[PDB]
């Protein structure tokens, strides 16, 4: 056990052994941002890929080319946390050393004329934080993996698609990584035909004959051959045996001396075996039996040299007696059969209307290209450029891969070009399908999906860059000067870096990151969709493509998805998904050697699942032996089945892998239904956190694995005594065996306080240690926003009772307690910025001043005199933090203002308020201001104190780093001087400075000594210039979008409690909305006094179906009892041996519980402080499918002095008698929900309206209107309210004239109607009248 | 799949259980998320055509309307004649099963006092006035109608009829979204339009498909019906009075006969070998 | 329209006939010009394109991309279809005097429900500001407006009165059928959410697990008339589909 | 229309080919019909040039020193004050569209976010018509002399 272990342990209920941890979590973005960052010059992977595939790039002329040389990635400028404050994308510059070579005509190979080497810059590429995430444009944003169609050949079918017959219609499908597509499809009528970009069908003999292919060789290709002889009399045909396949003899079939099949008969298998055993092969045919086959070879006669028979024609008895009289005693002729060998190629060339290559190709180019005429290169380059171009065309190598595997080819490397071969192998196999033999394959089979993660997406756009590159460079290197060319000039960063900005921000993969949840962090990040560039839409995606494929089992959890119109499109991996070097999810295995489970994993992809038969991780281990049961129940070709103990190849590694890690987290998941755990998952993600963390008592246990995993919280990089921590800082001095020899090896922890999300929740790290206790190597320092001792607690857990209360909870609705909003158990902190912009209008700049008309010095209290308001100001919803005045424009007076100017005298000055103010309903106070100005125009003094406290806290960090690395430092700068000879007397008496000037002696310590005054040289020029830096920048001028002329940012932070109609919910599905506050005297107590604070309704756990709510109820009572009995006997401090020996006695309670914790190796303070964290109520843990069975909970609820039924009788607190029978009660991890209810709450009686069509906006963000859909019109007509109707649709929109008089008679206590004409229909007449066609009205 | 799932939510469930079980999840939660668009769709549908449906007139006067039956075919009765007509409004004097005993002046609302009198009587067959039959121009009048569901009294004047039926048609589309005759109760076996006819063993067989198997019981309305195609055989003949567990049609699902009506000598005509017909002999029995 | 930013916005239409008048004006100069037969006829094939693409983009050719890449909207792409001017402005239209809020259970009355104190006076903002000019107790509309937006005591004084015996339609999208809609006599409580009675939950198909609901009040004397004597909770007791009633306990 | 222009003005007897003279009329034609046109708002041939000379200039500054180009920094290039290029760096807005997809999905274009800064809020059309009535009356508790002649002035 860790140290921080013993603090707190979690008692495991589960059996089976884990034999393998939980991998890192974010790996799949951070292994695929690894290949896109690093070099390798041997590996195709990233950028030296990306180059390689453009670069090399010649001229027109071959004059000239470019050569890449290398590339490098130079250091960010602004930092993560800069890059967030200022607003700015976290980059880093793209430096490309490249090269140049010249070529000239007046030599053959004149190639050494002039040279150029040279770095060039283009584009900026976006990092990876330590998180796996990005910052885009001071935003955090995440790129979730995409799964796609995988490139290769799939097959397919159709399934009564054709009504009029009722055929299966097979098709083949070539789909390169980029390129042109190509599709084979057959027909009714049992023809090829082909398809290029889902355009028109074109007989296959086309493409066949665009690849020069005559018709004799391609029937030889597609066909076999049938032997003529005529033996000057008769017809002499050569059988082979394995041909007669059950047809009808047409003739009486004979041989050398015997006769076997009649005509008109049936051929049973004795034939064609009595044919083996006796060997004949010739046998005489008549001419009956052999008009009706084709030819397969044209035929001449040499006495004039003209065409007797074309290839692909039927011969007749004609064409036999003029082919035996001119000399044509050999004849071959192609095998057609109904059943094995159909003449669908015959058939098809009998369709084809062309006859050569040329006339094929100015076919493929009227295909692709109407309208323009054919021309004799044109075509062929076309041709070539579609499937035979390695820049327009690519297979990638899991393309080809994929392939050559489909095609049972042995080779796994290839080339992504098309080859005949390729084709022709592919239609070979279609045709074998539509034969019968072999299968058509699965298309939403995990086997033929791929995932795409974003390293691959961000070289795909830069691939894009660089050809938009090549674009311009072509003509460049043409066009330009030959000898005072530099590559710097000739090249231009624009369209990468914006290519790759478009991807990033602007893509639909990446998307702003929830950050509610260290949970929902992990679940968005380890995130796969259907959508995007190449993917489905919800509109298109059907119904094959949602359901759960049997291969999902162990890569995608069937569990967590999004429960909308993209139900099956977004799913998440499983805890121990990993990935192929292909891009295939592969997921973990244990080996089984002759009934032997050996631990050595192996990882099995979606395709060699199937072959090997995988028992499942319900199976008992008989001491590294063999199984309990002889019959085994195992996984096989995608079903279920009972296997021996010797069949068993493989088995699951742990019961946990199927789910994925946010529907793990569920306790006592086998109990819940799918429908609702399925909702239980997707609202575990909206938690929000609460300003104490409250543990779960009843747990999974990757509870420690996600919140180390999210990175949320403070992990000590190295091991060490932690030596001064704040509520800000932790230091740690690192022990001797992880001190390198070179530097100080003291660590900083510098923790993060309240900062916005990007929902608007506070974010803080508060240190977890105390000063002068041991860490270890990957142990928690601060637990982060919603974490406790380093364990994920998303919610708070108390009392539940089961029962109806008057109808509170009448239908999911909870009955909540005043208690809970005393102690502040679901009060959070929201954190809003809100900005003020000053920009140049040409009436003249914006100021920003407390000099503000009319308005009263109150309002003004809270601004100082540059009229910003002070940090820590509590405001309320309408006062100003920041007074705005723009220049107002010159306004008209009507009469009676005019009058009241004069009759009063004052007079409007050249001045507009436009301040900042709190949008209404909102109090809180002012956290934190930010000042952003121009480079030129002038700070105001509050900009002045901001800068200078920056530079203050500036120096000053800089300065306790340099104590803190010196420290450290000083164990070495001081101790070679030590070396050779202590002089204790002298060394430590004198001071650090009188220390480099001790005795002199040899050459050796005079080398020591210069050695170390090169070092203190360093020590002194390394930390002035960096001060100066940054005084530099923090007093540099910040770049803002042109127009504005300062910003004011101010971040507002509310602290938000419990109301009735906030959304709770559990972890099993079960969610509601706070109906009422109940008084603490109000609600039932049992006959301890303890009163529950929250009251469930029991009818909607049978319906719903979620059970396992009641089991995590039951266990809370019994880790609630457990923790009251330590806490009772923690107050009387009976003995520490007592303590531990209780402590001992319930930590073993299961039959064969994993771990075995013995207390005998704990001290005395170790076991007081277990107590203690603990005193609370021992926290559970329950896996996913090892959990604690109801005998396990009856045990504990006795070891903790509770019933074993699990209900007790509670008294009303109104009228204060028992309750007819016992109620259920015990303590649930209830949820806060991000669905609250002042944020959902609004109202508008008028407002602004929109521009186009006159009517009120939407929105509670723009103050808009509700929208009366058609649906309630319906509903009203429906009822016969005309005048509501009337109303509705006049005088509440689009009546301009008819709702400023019913504000004016509604004022006047008049509420009569006066109608009018829509400016909805206004619009619609002046649209259509402006379209052609007259609209008018017939006035009577 | 064959193998069940033999555990419940109090025992939980295995992997393999979980997992095999997600399948009708997913397969249920995909189809109340997409159905639902196609039910919205046709509910649109269905109140753009009868947006003019509006009440204008009292009594159009029309002539007879409908005829009104329950639904006792197929096998038990669903929904009696009490409910199928209640509401709605005669276009006939309808008369009781004792001859002249009217209690209708060919219009009347049939609220649950007549419902009562009509079920003590006998009566099976009312003809009502339906919304079809109407001759109101423009509209629909409003005994045409009957009494609104929502009141109970007869619909007045102005209200919009066909929104209210849209409506109604369309609100459940969402919970929508997926050899031998036995009698069962005592009555009398009546056929209705049968073409009888004597078989070989002095029973009765049918040789029409327009006839329907009728149980009457002793008041003389139709309980049950039955289908019995041509070419049956029937082991009762009409007009008995049975009760039920008897098998009482008898035919051969696959074998459709071409009985003859009439009996005589059968000797083979204009029916020549090698054009029309082929010489085919069982090889077992012979004949 | 300017922007806030110093940008602008504009309709494709301002493109569309950019491109028209762009081309019928070259048309007019090449006439002049006497060019060659060829150059006239690609330019009065242009103008036939560019008129086509502004009465419908996508329907005769290739449809018009903008700088963005997406197609043009034309004049006929914004009355048809589910985004256009009928069914999207014509039918069913934004409206006023109205307010969403969470669905929250109720001891209530079935005639009355739950309006939260905060939200009624924003709903009927005007009312208050009549009444209130009415008992003299501000000078001008100003005032009363200072008043409202101060939240004294005698603006609840008001309200209290200003709401009873005037009814307020509540809706909960999907609206299914015409039970969808129903009108409540307004009661005031302090909170945040709307309060239902659990009795019109069925009809409504309405849970209290996050429901939303759509608040409505009606203005004029006949709008609460209607109201009180068609929509009525009370009123509505047998479904229209069928006689059998609709406020059966759950 | 370049061509046109160019046939005419070019000669067989100047001894050269008739591309060399025919292609700088017609990049001359193409350069006016993109300043003139390929704008909402059109901007006038001097300035779009000065615009693309500062692209140029800031391209050329990018190669070398990396980072974006300072206004202040571009003074020593441009040879003019800075307050110029900002004017000049003013008016690159272009406009967008009404029917822009704000949101994720083909539910809320840009058009619906735009309120209407032009109308009077009925409030202060209320209020406009208090203070009417209010000047009535209190001219109507004055002399008639009085009021006849501060209405008429």
């Amino acid at each position: 056990y860790s140290y921080t272990e013993k603090k707190r342990i979690r008692k495991d209920f589960g059996k089976r052994p884990q034999v393998l941890d939980v991998p890192y979590l974010l790996s799949i973005q951070l292994d695929s941002f690894q290949k896109f960052i690093e070099q390798d010059p041997e590996g195709q992977y990233g950028l030296e890929a990306a180059f390689r595939s453009v670069f090399p790039i010649q001229s027109y002329s071959g004059n000239s080319e470019l050569q890449y040389v290398s590339y490098r990635l130079g250091e960010p400028v602004f930092d993560v946390q800069e890059c967030q404050i200022r607003g700015v994308t976290y980059s880093a510059p793209l430096r490309v050393k490249l090269r140049l070579v010249i070529y000239e005509r007046e030599a053959p190979e004149g190639t050494v004329k002039d040279i150029k080497e040279q770095e060039v810059y283009m584009g900026e590429i976006p990092l990876m934080t330590d998180n796996g995430t990005f910052v885009i444009n001071g935003t955090e944003r995440v790129i979730v993996s995409q799964l796609h169609r995988s490139p290769g050949v799939f097959f397919d079918s159709d399934k009564g698609k054709t009504h009029s017959s009722g055929k299966v219609l097979y098709n083949a499908r070539i789909i390169p990584y980029r390129g042109s597509w190509l599709d084979f499809e057959f027909d009714p009528k049992d023809n090829l035909f082909v398809r290029i970009d889902r355009r028109r069908k074109l007989p296959a003999t086309i493409i066949l004959r665009a690849l020069n292919y005559t018709t004799e060789q391609i029937l030889d290709l597609f066909f076999e051959k049938v032997i003529f002889e005529i033996r000057d009399n008769k017809l002499q045909m050569e059988l082979v045996p394995e041909r007669l396949r059950g047809e009808t003899a047409s003739f009486d079939i004979e041989a050398n001396g015997k006769v076997y099949v009649e005509k008109g008969r049936r051929i049973t298998a004795r034939h064609i075996r009595q044919l083996e055993k006796d060997d004949v092969k010739l046998i005489e045919v008549p001419v009956e039996y052999i008009a009706g086959k084709v030819v397969a070879k044209d035929y001449i006669d040499e006495s004039t040299g003209e065409l007797i028979c074309a290839a692909n024609m039927e011969l007749s008895l004609d064409l036999l007696a003029k082919l035996s009289q001119s000399g044509h005693k050999r004849i071959e002729t192609l095998f057609t059969n109904d059943l094995d060998h159909g003449p669908y190629i015959s058939e098809t060339l009998r369709v084809d209307p062309t006859n050569d290559r040329l006339s094929a190709l100015v076919e493929i180019y009227r295909m692709m290209r109407p309208g323009e005429p054919p021309t004799r290169e044109a075509a062929e380059s076309l041709f070539e450029n579609l499937f035979f171009s390695e820049d327009r065309y690519d297979l990638s190598a899991v393309g080809r891969m994929k392939f050559n595997r489909s095609l049972l080819r042995e080779e796994i490397e290839g080339s992504g070009i098309l080859s005949k071969d390729d084709i022709i192998d592919v239609m070979k196999k279609l045709i074998d399908i539509r034969n019968g033999k072999g299968e058509v394959d699965d298309i939403d089979h995990l086997g033929n999906r791929r995932i795409r993660s974003v390293g691959e997406m961000a070289e795909n756009q830069f691939r894009v860059g660089l050809v938009r590159v090549e674009r311009a460079v072509k003509e460049r290197l043409s066009l330009g000067d030959l000898d005072t060319l530099m590559p710097q000039d000739m090249i231009n960063a624009k369209p990468i870096s914006a290519a790759v900005k478009e991807f990033f921000g602007s893509s639909q993969l990446s998307q702003f990151m929830v950050q509610n949840n260290p949970l929902s962090e992990i679940t968005h990040k380890r995130r796969i969709s259907a959508l995007g560039p190449g993917g489905l839409t919800r509109e298109r995606a059907g119904f094959e493509v949602r359901d759960v494929h049997p291969t999902h089992y162990g890569r995608v959890c069937p569990i967590e998805t999004p429960e909308g119109p993209n139900i099956g499109l977004i799913n998440s991996l499983s805890v121990y998904a990993q990935t192929n070097e292909y891009g295939f999810l592969e997921t973990p295995y244990r080996k089984v050697t002759d009934g032997v489970v050996t631990d050595e994993i192996h990882y099995l992809s979606a395709i060699e699942e199937g072959n090997y038969v995988i028992a499942q991780a319900n199976s008992n281990l008989d001491e590294e032996g063999h199984f309990v049961e002889d019959l085994v129940t195992c996984r096989s070709k995608g079903e279920s089945s009972l296997f021996s103990r010797d069949q068993v190849d493989y088995m699951d590694v742990s019961t946990q892998q199927v789910v994925s890690v946010g529907a793990s987290l569920i306790p006592f998941l086998e109990h819940d239904d799918a429908n609702r755990a399925l909702m239980g998952a997707n609202m575990q993600r909206q938690a929000v956190p609460t300003l104490r963390a409250d543990k779960p008592l009843v747990g999974t246990g990757m509870e420690r694995a996600v919140a180390v995993d999210s990175g949320v919280t403070a992990v000590a990089k190295r091991g060490g005594v932690v030596q001064y921590v704040d509520a800000s800082r932790i230091v740690i001095k690192v022990n001797e065996d992880e001190m390198y020899p070179g530097e100080a090896g003291i660590d900083i922890y510098n923790l993060t306080k309240y900062t916005r999300s990007n929902q608007n929740t506070c974010i803080n790290q508060m240190p977890c240690v105390s000063l002068g206790e041991p860490v270890e190597r990957g142990d928690v320092l601060a637990d982060g926003p919603s974490t406790d001792l380093g364990e994920l607690a998303l919610g708070q857990n108390m009392r539940v009772a089961f029962m109806p209360w008057n109808g509170y909870n009448f239908e999911d609705s909870i009955l909540v307690s005043e208690r809970v909003v005393q102690e502040d158990r679901f009060t959070t902190i929201h954190i809003q910025e809100l900005a003020c912009v000053s920009r140049d209008t040409k009436l003249g700049p914006e100021e920003i001043t407390a000099d503000i008309p009319n308005v009263g010095e109150a309002a003004l209290s809270k601004l100082d005199e540059s009229g910003i308001v002070y940090i820590g100001a509590e405001v309320t919803g309408g006062d100003i933090l920041v007074g705005k005045v723009t220049p107002k424009g010159e306004t008209q007076l009507t009469p009676e203002e005019k009058l009241l100017r004069a009759i009063f005298g004052e007079k409007a000055s050249d001045v507009k308020d436009s301040s900042l103010r709190v949008p209404n309903g909102v109090s809180g106070t002012v956290i934190d201001v930010q000042v952003f100005t121009r480079d030129g125009v002038e700070k105001d003094k509050r900009a002045l104190e901001i800068e200078e406290m920056q530079l203050k806290q500036a120096k000053k960090d800089l300065s306790e780093e340099l104590q803190i690395l010196e420290a450290g430092l000083f164990s070495r700068i001081r101790a070679v001087l030590v070396a050779g000879g202590v002089e204790a007397e002298k060394l430590d008496k004198l001071p650090r400075d009188r220390w480099l000037e001790l005795g002199l002696t040899d050459e050796e310590k005079q080398n020591q000594l210069e050695q170390l005054a090169e070092q203190y040289d360093e020590l002194k020029h390394e930390f002035e210039k960096k001060l100066e830096a940054k005084r530099r920048k923090i007093t540099q001028g910040d770049d803002l979008a042109p127009g504005v002329l300062k910003i004011v940012k101010v971040y507002l932070a509310v602290k938000r409690r419990i109301q009735p109609g906030d959304k709770m919910a559990g972890r099993h599905g079960n969610k509601g909305v706070i109906s009422k506050i109940n008084p603490i005297e109000d609600m039932p107590y049992d006959e301890n006094g303890t009163p529950v604070d929250i009251v469930l309704n029991p009818l909607g756990v049978p319906s719903r179906m979620n059970i396992g709510q009641i089991l995590e109820t039951h266990l809370g009572m019994a880790a609630k009892g457990i923790g009251d009995k330590i806490n009772a006997m923690l107050k009387q401090q009976q003995e520490v041996a007592k303590l531990r020996e209780f402590i001992q006695r319930a930590y073993d309670l299961g039959a064969d519980v994993r771990q075995k914790v013995d207390l005998s190796t704990f001290s005395d303070e170790e076991v007081m402080r277990l107590a203690e964290n603990l005193r609370k109520g021992m926290p559970i843990a329950t896996p996913v499918f090892d959990g604690a069975k109801e005998a396990e909970i009856k045990e504990l609820l006795k070891l903790g002095d509770l019933p074993t039924s699990g209900q007790i009788r509670l008294y009303d607190g109104r009228t204060g008698e028992q309750f007819e029978r016992p109620v259920t009660v015990g303590y649930m991890y209830m949820l806060k929900l991000n669905h609250l209810v002042d944020d959902k709450m609004h109202a508008r009686s008028t407002g602004s309206y929109s521009l186009v069509t006159q009517q009120p906006l939407g929105g509670k963000a723009q103050f808009g209107g509700q929208r009366f859909g058609e649906m309630e019109v319906w509903a009203l007509e429906a009822y016969g309210a005309a005048y509501t109707l009337q109303e509705m649709l006049t005088v509440k929109s689009d009546d301009v004239n008819g709702r400023t008089k019913m504000y004016k008679n509604i004022v006047d206590g008049n509420h009569q109607m006066e109608p009018g004409m829509p400016e909805s229909f206004n619009v619609l007449l002046k649209e259509i009248r402006s379209l052609g066609i007259n609209i008018e009205l017939e006035d009577e | 799949i064959e193998t069940p799932i033999t555990a419940n939510f109090r025992e939980g469930l295995n992997v393999l259980q979980y997992f095999i079980s997600t399948h009708g999840a997913r397969k249920g939660l995909a189809d109340t998320a997409l159905k639902t668009a196609n039910s919205g769709y046709l509910t649109r549908r269905l109140v753009d055509v009868a947006q003019d449906l509006v009440v204008t007139e009292d009594d159009c006067g029309t002539h007879e309307g409908i005829m009104m039956t329950p639904v006792i075919e197929g096998g038990d009765v669903k929904e009696p004649l009490r409910d199928r007509v209640l509401g709605r409004v005669t276009a006939e004097d309808v008369l009781k099963p004792g001859t002249a005993d009217i209690l209708v002046p060919r219009n009347t609302l049939l609220h649950e006092q007549w419902c009562d009198l009509l079920e003590e009587n006998s009566v099976d067959a009312v003809k009502v006035r339906s919304v079809v039959s109407c001759d109101t121009d423009f509209g629909v009048c409003a005994h045409c109608y009957g009494r609104d569901l929502a009141r109970g009294h007869i619909i007045n004047k102005g209200e919009a009829i066909g929104v209210i039926a849209a409506q109604s048609i369309g609100e459940p589309g969402t919970q929508l979204t997926m050899s031998s005759i036995q009698v069962k109760n005592k009555g009398s076996i009546k056929l209705s339009n049968v073409k009888s006819v004597v078989n070989s063993s002095g029973k009765l067989v049918i040789t029409s498909r327009n006839t329907e198997l009728k149980l009457i019981d002793e008041f003389g309305r139709t309980k049950e019906s039955y289908k019995v195609p041509y070419g049956a055989v029937l082991a009762k003949g009409d007009g008995e009075q049975v009760a039920g567990g008897e098998t009482v049609a008898n035919w051969d699902p696959h074998t459709m006969p071409v009985i003859t009506e009439v009996s005589g000598f059968v000797r083979f005509t204009d029916m020549i070998d090698g054009q029309t017909i082929t010489r085919q002999t069982d090889e077992l029995t012979g004949l | 329209v300017p922007l806030d930013g110093g940008r602008f916005a504009t309709s494709d239409l301002n493109d569309l006939y950019r491109r028209v008048i762009n081309r019928n004006n070259r048309l007019k100069r090449l006439l002049d010009l006497a060019a060659p037969d060829i150059i006239v006829r690609n330019e009065k094939r242009m103008l036939q394109e560019a008129v086509d693409a502004l009465l419908d983009n996508g329907r005769r050719g290739r449809a018009i991309t903008g700088s963005n890449k997406r197609p043009l909207k034309s004049l006929a792409d914004m009355i048809k279809g589910k985004q256009g001017r009928f069914r999207q402005n014509l039918l069913g239209k934004r409206v006023d005097y109205s307010g969403r809020s969470v669905i929250t259970v109720g001891y209530l009355r079935l005639h009355q429900c739950g309006l939260p104190k905060k939200m009624a006076l924003e709903l009927f903002k005007p009312f208050i500001y009549g009444k209130l000019e009415l008992r003299g107790l501000a000078t001008t509309i100003k005032a009363a407006k200072k008043m409202v937006e101060r939240e004294e005591a005698v603006v609840w004084d008001i309200l209290d009165e200003v709401i009873r015996e005037h009814p307020v339609l509540l809706n909960r999208a999907p609206t299914l059928h015409r039970l969808g809609i129903q009108a409540f006599e307004p009661v005031l409580i302090e909170g945040k959410a709307i309060q239902l009675h659990p009795l019109v939950c069925a009809a409504y198909n309405a849970d209290f697990d996050g429901d939303q609901m759509a608040v409505h009040v009606p203005l004029t004397l006949e709008a609460q008339l209607e109201a009180r004597a068609l929509m009525m909770s009370t009123n509505n007791i047998l479904s229209p589909a069928n006689g059998e009633p609709i406020i059966v306990p759950s | 229309i370049g061509l046109m222009k160019a046939v005419d003005k070019f000669e067989y007897r100047r001894g050269y080919k008739f591309s060399t003279y025919a292609t700088w009329w017609i990049r001359q034609a193409i350069t006016r019909s993109i300043a003139d046109q390929a704008r909402t708002i059109r901007i006038p041939v001097h300035m779009i040039e000065t615009i693309n000379k500062l692209n140029r200039i800031s391209r050329q500054m990018l190669q070398e020193m990396g980072r974006e180009p300072t206004p202040e920094e571009l003074a020593e290039r441009m040879l003019m004050p800075e307050d110029k290029i900002r004017k000049v760096l003013k008016i690159a807005k272009e406009p967008i569209s009404m029917e822009t997809p704000i949101g994720d999905d083909e539910d809320s274009h840009l058009g619906d976010f735009i309120e209407d800064t032009t109308l009077e809020l009925p409030l202060d059309s209320a209020t406009t018509e208090s203070l009417r009535a209010a000047t009535h009356d209190v001219l109507a508790g004055l002399t008639a002399r009085e009021a006849k002649v501060l209405r008429m002035r």
